[PDB]
RNA sequence: AGCAAAAGCAGG
């Protein structure tokens, strides 16, 4: 039937950190995937990955 | 006396290009490598592009590979950067310097001596 | 009275970009479709591309698809037209005209009315 | 585990 649920998993990239907004979910898995090395107007920020 | 007297800059819009000339005058040119330097207002310099003395070892900033081409020309001891594909952060003045040694990798980019003028887009 | 007046146009180098702006007065601008034409020195002229009233219409030349984008603003009565990838062929006189009916399709190009100006690279 | 709800999926 139309109504019934699918489940699977989606991995979408974030830089934002967890933990500053813990509440935001309790569902996610958060891993680490190293750095990203962004430019901004000044040296360059070198922010983690996380997943 | 060694000066360097650079032009070919001005205004452009995103995504165009632009062929900016350097003339040294003053001492030995074919001998030392030569480097593009440029300085955005409120962020201190980065090294934009390191060029040898033959012309064959190049080398670039990690965010500029693909959109940037250095060169030289021993004739007229001059030197010429050939920048496409302008982004908006691109958007500094640029410098070219005269390195101390004759090399590229050999030391951290860093130079010792005066410099011109560069435009903004 | 009617009269078209461009600029926006000068030198660029090739593999550069451009925008061209129209302003007419003197008549109903939203009802009229609005043509690019452009003229090499030696050859009669070639339409670059036609506008609709809606701006919703709008059809290039079969060697200019994709390098370029024609749009207009009804509040200054205005028509612009962005070129970007300038091909050295591309360099010629290009002209602002005023459609005969406010359709494109209906019709071969052709115009009725005056001109401005037009670089060349 | 999840989805989402005053009941169902998470295969038949």
């Amino acid at each position: 039937n139309d109504t019934d649920v699918v489940n699977f998993v989606s991995m979408e990239f974030s830089l934002t950190d967890p933990r500053l907004e813990p509440h935001k979910w309790e569902k996610y898995c958060v891993l680490e995937i190293g750095d990203m090395l962004l430019r901004s107007a000044i040296g360059q920020m070198s922010r983690p990955m996380f997943l | 006396q060694v000066q360097l007297q650079e032009s070919g800059g001005g205004m452009v819009q995103p995504g165009g290009s632009l062929r900016l000339s350097c003339l040294a005058s003053g001492f030995t040119f074919s001998n030392y490598a030569m480097t593009w330097v440029r300085q955005a207002p409120g962020k201190g310099p980065e090294w934009v592009s390191m060029v040898s003395n033959n012309g064959a070892d190049t080398t670039y900033t990690d965010s500029v590979k693909g959109r940037f081409t250095i060169s030289r020309d021993n004739a007229k001891n001059t030197l010429y950067l050939r920048m496409n594909n302008v982004k908006p952060e691109d958007s500094a003045v640029y410098y070219c310097a005269k390195r101390r040694y004759g090399g590229i990798w050999t030391g951290q980019p860093t130079d010792y001596d005066y410099l011109g003028q560069g435009t903004v887009t």
